[PDB]
């Protein structure tokens, strides 16, 4: 699962069966709560999420 | 003036459940018992 | 949804050769019904045979089998076992969407549905 | 039976005489259509009243949500075009005219 | 839904993108009239009662219609400003 | 010259409604319910003349 | 063999009629086609609209009248009359009688052609010096007609009202089992109809059955 | 008032679609449903009677070189299509036999009297070395689909009636909506999809079809 790859539902599965052997309990990911962008947000700090399921275009309210 | 029930009309029964009109189906297409005598309203039973 | 009828006895094909036959000549007569507690496939799967999806429907608009009832069918290359209701849902899918191979290849043909089922359908 | 087809529903369906009404909201009470007409003689909105009728609000709510789509023309159009600034208004009755 | 909408989304690299350029080609068919298409020939739109679509019915309608096709372009700043309405009103009546 | 042609009409032109859909064609109008919280609370839809004095809305929605 | 058609009819409102046998299940690709176009096609007769003489709005009430306006208005659609001639696709009539009396839809002035076979019909009754004066506008056209979509104004002060035509009370078709034939697997279609009493069955019959036909014959020129 | 125009568009000879509107309230319904009750029940054609094979005994078994079993065969046997020439061929029995590697086509049959395999190309089945295949199917005409244990055909005893397959019409569904004509939108838009598997294209389906319809209705004449 290559840096930057948009997690999908489907890949959220394999988080969560992965987490059941015990392989990892952590996830590391952007989030807006780390953005530097001084007066709004990017497209990575945000996510995938959007009246779509693919990345969200820039300039969303 | 009179007020002839058309497709904006409301009405509900002495039992509380209330509901707007939509289509008007004619007695032509209208679900009818074996014996002629159509029917007059369709109530949807998901509302029970 | 399929409907489950009444078994009359224990309808054993998963040996009696026969049985395909007898345990389904009784069904002829008053024994086990349509969709029994068939072994491998109640007499219902059995007596109706039906190659292309088509066939289904013709026969059951016609008035011999229901949609819930069991049947047999050969899809895109594959001899299912289940019901008119089940198959028409594929069409259906299968339909308006071009595409009718990924079509029956995301959905649940064996459960019936229900929101959930629908829910990830969609 | 049907009647559309005359192919009766299959499974009995429960008949009988129920007692309903109809209740005092008619529709006459609401049937809004509006698209030219008066002003508001102190500000500048289209209230009617008499020979036509005037538009709902919007409401700060129903802008938020429209600033979300992000639709910033429809939005500024709502905001300009169809109330305040009368210049932009008529000029844009002659433009569609 | 929309004509093939979703080949569009895929042809901008912002979703507000297509927008903006929807709307500035739209304008540019009814204001600079309307012979600027580029798919005139076969395959244009069309109306009912009547194919008198073939001239004036929706301006988007046909806008998306056109990037349906790569025949059209469009960037940030590929053409100079006002070397815009210039090079327009003179190739079109 | 046309405004005056139904300025006042129990008599409504056939030709003028053939007009009013050619009018619309693709343009599309907004709905929008009472309580408006969500962004949906508005969503865009393609009109056709109907019968009736309520609007028609699509159970999906 | 041929399908047999029968008829049994008894007086001018009920009429059965059967048609056997009939091949896999026909009688329903019969039974329902007709039945509906039977009910929603049949032209019949109505009253189209009324002016009384101390009247204004169909929301009053006369000195010496029982029943209001509204009342006897309603009285009056629940006739039924009968043309002879493809010519009386308007007619007239009128009637006014005093003192007690049972205003019976009889008492009209008969009008040559048109006949009326809802003579009971009990419109309305008159105490004392009842004025009873109005002006019955009848009309043959098909189906059913809001009174403020057409619009009748026979007098200035006079109101419209609404289509009461389509002579067909109910009707019903019987897909019963074969009778004839060495396969069991037939049909006998059999419909009773009801009419107010301007069209008999037969009438009505035909009359459906060909408005079908014609229709048939739309599917011609292809595209 | 203007009449209603029939328009089509055919795609190729299974495909088949029909428009004609506009029509008074409720009466695309009261021409779709009884459409569709002849359109796939009486229409007439050709089908699979009952198959025949010596070293076949059950419905249920398996033919040595032959990967298909039984009823993928019969099956593959009831799609197959035919056509008749004159109406004196009410049965007509087609043969076939066939060893050794190869593919057992439909176009494999003997070639008979008027009758044509308009569905050559159909793969019945194929045998390895050394598979002995042969099998002697009847086939007639009929009309709509009736069931195998219907009918039941038995030429020889140990023969197996099959399923009918008669009304090239694959399938219909018509659809009744409501379009607009400036003064009235309540108006109907019947607009039929027939489906043929190639005996007849959905053209000619149609048109028997109101033919025996009007006729039907002929015999509303002589009363009793
Ligand atoms: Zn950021």
């Amino acid at each position: 699962l290559e840096e930057g790859r948009y997690l999908s539902m489907d890949d959220v599965h394999l988080l969560i069966k992965a987490a059941e052997a015990g392989e990892i309990q952590e996830v590391p990911v952007r989030s807006p709560l780390t953005c530097q962008t001084r007066y709004g947000v990017c497209q990575k700090c945000y996510g995938y999420d959007l009246s779509m399921a693919r990345p969200v275009s820039i300039g969303e309210a | 003036q009179k007020r002839k029930l058309q497709v904006g009309d409301k009405l509900a029964n002495r039992h509380g459940n209330k509901g707007v009109v939509a289509k008007i189906l004619p007695v032509e297409d209208m679900p009818h018992l074996p014996d002629g005598t159509p029917v007059d309203v369709i109530l949807n039973p998901l509302g029970v | 949804q399929v409907r489950k009828e009444k078994k009359g006895a224990g309808l054993e094909f998963a040996t009696p050769e026969e049985a395909l036959a007898a345990h389904e000549r009784g069904e002829v007569a008053l024994n086990a019904p349509i969709k029994v507690a068939g072994r491998e496939t109640s007499v219902g799967r059995l007596k109706y045979v039906f190659a292309n999806p088509d066939e289904a429907l013709l026969a059951v608009a016609h008035g011999i089998v229901d949609l819930q009832d069991v049947v047999t069918v050969r899809y895109m290359g594959k001899r299912l076992e289940t019901s008119p209701g089940r198959i028409l849902f594929a069409r259906i899918v299968a339909e308006a969407v071009e595409d009718e191979k990924v079509a029956w290849e995301l959905i649940q043909l064996d459960v019936p549905q229900e929101k959930n089922s629908l829910k990830d359908l969609v | 039976y049907d009647g559309r087809t005359g192919e009766p529903i299959e499974g009995p369906i429960v008949v009988g005489q129920m007692f309903i009404m109809k209740l005092y909201h008619m529709v006459e009470d609401k049937m809004h259509a509006r698209s030219t007409g008066p002003y508001s003689l102190i500000t500048q909105q289209p209230l009617g009243g008499k020979a036509q009728f005037g538009g709902q609000r919007f409401g700060e709510m129903e802008v938020w949500a429209l600033e979300a789509y992000g639709a910033a023309h429809t939005l500024q159009e709502m905001l300009t075009l169809k109330s305040d600034d009368i210049e932009g208004r008529n000029a844009a009755y002659e433009a569609i005219i | 839904a929309e004509p093939g909408i979703d080949k569009l989304f895929g042809m901008v690299d912002s979703k507000y993108r297509l927008t903006v350029v929807v709307a500035k080609r739209a304008q540019q068919l009814l204001r600079h009239g309307f012979k600027n298409t580029v798919l005139e020939p076969e395959e244009r739109p069309k109306m009912q009662t009547l194919e008198g679509l073939f001239d004036d019915p929706n301006a988007v309608t046909w806008a998306m219609k056109e990037l349906l096709t790569g025949r059209l372009v469009f960037g940030e700043n590929l053409v100079p400003e006002d070397r815009l309405q210039k090079e327009m009103e003179r190739l079109y009546p | 010259a046309a405004r005056r042609m139904l300025e006042r009409q129990r008599d409504i032109k056939d030709e003028v409604w053939d007009a009013l859909e050619e009018v619309i064609h693709g343009k599309v109008v907004l709905l929008n319910r009472a309580p408006t919280l969500h962004r949906l609370g508005i969503q865009a839809f393609q009109p056709v003349l109907v019968e009736g004095q309520s609007i028609q809305l699509h159970p999906l929605v | 063999k041929a399908p047999v058609f029968t008829v049994r009819t008894q007086g001018r409102e009920y009429g059965e009629f059967v048609l056997e046998p009939l091949e896999r299940g026909f009688g329903v690709t019969l039974g329902n086609p007709l039945r509906r176009i039977l009910l929603s096609s049949i032209p019949g007769t109505a009253v189209t609209s009324v002016y009384i003489e101390d009247v204004l709005h169909e929301f009053s009430t006369i000195p010496g009248v029982k029943e209001d306006v509204v009342e006897i208005i309603l009285n009056l659609k629940e006739l039924v009359v009968r043309f002879l001639n493809p010519s009386l696709q308007t007619v007239t009539l009128l009637l006014k009688a005093e003192g007690p009396k049972e205003v019976k839809a009889r008492d009209f002035l008969p009008v040559a052609d048109v006949e009326i076979m809802n003579p009971d019909l009990h419109i309305a009754t008159l105490e004392e010096g009842g004025r009873l004066n109005m002006e019955v506008r009848v009309d043959r056209g098909v189906g059913y007609v809001p009174a403020e979509k057409h619009g009748i104004k026979d007098r200035i002060n006079a109101i419209p009202v609404d289509a009461v035509f389509s002579p067909v009370r109910r009707v019903a078709f019987q897909v019963e089992d074969t009778r004839l034939g060495q396969r069991t697997d037939l049909d006998k279609l059999t419909l009773r109809i009801w009419t107010d009493g301007s069209v008999t069955p037969l009438e009505a019959l035909n009359q459906a059955v060909e408005i079908l036909r014609e229709h048939l014959t739309y599917f011609s020129n292809p595209q």
